[PDB]
């Protein structure tokens, strides 16, 4: 799709 | 002419331009996908008029541009864009001004343009593409 | 808690956010750099007040963050960051909260920030960071 | 080595 | 998606 | 201890360490996957012996680490890397090590691990992951 | 023709290729430089003999290609790239092939070429460009 | 600028 992808790191405090 | 430069955002919704049958493209107006919601981004317009406006209305996310073509040429002794032909997943938004001088073209094989940058005086002197995934 | 993404941008300007020194984190505010303009975004929040707000405005090219850390515990019987800490290449921004808990650290040898999403009802419950050159 | 995230940007055409 | 690394990949020219 | 570096890739077939369960972790060799195929990094040896080797062999295309976790301690006066645990999206690959000290986490949203760098001399002294699209 | 696809690594070493001053470029050979050391590809071997080696080896490090252009036209009745042009920043190894026909150019602004991928039957009938900071 | 593509490392873990 035309949805441009980023990298993301995990969640912290879950 | 005078130059611009966009930056780079998530994706495009819709691409406004002008051209003449018998000179070149004019203005550009570019309506990107930042996170989600539409970025009306500046308008650059030609020194002039006479222009006939065109609305590509992007389907975001399902539909994207996968290649931008068209042609260059001398109009009054300047070189600039004079035909731009953008092609989707989905369809091909026709050439548009004139289909005469040096061809180019960038297509997609995997990526997105997620910006434009460029001049524009009478017409669209020339542009550059920001890629990304 | 209220869940918020602010998505990706191209840099950090300012980050502003709550802490109490006897709970911990609360709302959270981002001043992004939009392809060279400021770019505030969404503030986030926290559902009490009685916090005290912390304002970091860096240095927008020359200063960068290159780390974040702090730490998770419990508060009311909740699991949310109590501290945190922004280390740039200039400084840090010590410790604000309570630095009591699980540590948590993302150093980062080599990239950029570009943004945050996460979650806050009464404080700050989690977070996530958006990664990128 | 600065705070402004880069893009890939292919050269211009018509110039 | 996958394991696999993604790559900005610039369409064919020649056909 | 001896740093290494082996620079990115386009995945992860392989990873085989090892680890004592009254220290740390010992040496590291990966098998990255480079364009479709495998490809094994230089073997990153402990000064010692003694240890017990762990071959996580990820069935690549599928399965693919989202998260590395682990404990950082003293032994013999040294900070090391003393723990760790790989979570792909098919499995996780239980505590190797010694689960003592303080914790550290990668959890990674969106993003894959293409590679690692860092220093090994008895024990992995410490180790840094590249992340990539 | 039969396709071929190197793949992605980090960067280019040599650039080998045929070409006939009266067909068109024929087969192609790619050394990539793969973190630090060099990554000799498979030969994409033309169907065909009589063609005229040219073996590009850059200064790693310091040089690399800011453009890609050429010349694509018809020989014995299919579409070709009868022509090759490759600029770096250092400098341009000049056209190679016969120049005739449509041209094409791929100019980066930004970015770094790092893999090749194609079809070449008698002759390059075509090729994409994988691109990368 | 170089020949060398870059890549995102994320800090080291165990100093
Ligand atoms: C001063 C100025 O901005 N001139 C621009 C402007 O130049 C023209 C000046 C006069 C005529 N004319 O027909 O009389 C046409 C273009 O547009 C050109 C193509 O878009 C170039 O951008 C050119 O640099
Ligand atoms: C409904 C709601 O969103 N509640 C949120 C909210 O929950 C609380 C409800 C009552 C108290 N209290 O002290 O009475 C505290 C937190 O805040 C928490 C920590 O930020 C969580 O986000 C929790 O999900
Ligand atoms: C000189 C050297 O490389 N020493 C390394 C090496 O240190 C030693 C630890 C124990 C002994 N010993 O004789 O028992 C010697 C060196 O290993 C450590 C943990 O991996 C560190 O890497 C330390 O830097
Ligand atoms: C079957 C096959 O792969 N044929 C290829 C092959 O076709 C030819 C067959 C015969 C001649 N000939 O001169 O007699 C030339 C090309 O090469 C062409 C240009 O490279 C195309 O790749 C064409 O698809």
């Amino acid at each position: 799709n035309g949805k441009s992808q980023s990298i993301i790191v995990g969640p912290w405090g879950d | 002419g005078v130059t611009f430069d966009d930056g780079a955002y998530t994706g495009i919704r819709e691409i406004n331009f002008e051209y003449n049958s018998e000179t070149a493209i004019g203005g550009l107006r570019v309506t990107y996908d930042l996170n989600g919601m539409p970025f009306v981004a500046e308008d650059h317009k030609s020194f002039i008029t006479g222009f006939k406006p065109v609305k590509i209305s992007l389907e975001f996310p399902s539909e994207y541009i996968v290649e931008v073509s068209g042609y260059v040429g001398k109009v009054e002794g300047y070189t600039v864009i004079r035909s731009l032909t953008f092609k989707t997943n989905k369809q091909t938004y026709g050439p548009y001004g004139v289909t005469n001088g040096t061809p180019f073209s960038l297509p997609i094989e995997n990526g997105l343009i997620v910006g434009f940058k460029g001049s524009i005086g009478y017409w669209l002197d020339y542009f550059s593409i920001y890629l990304s995934l």
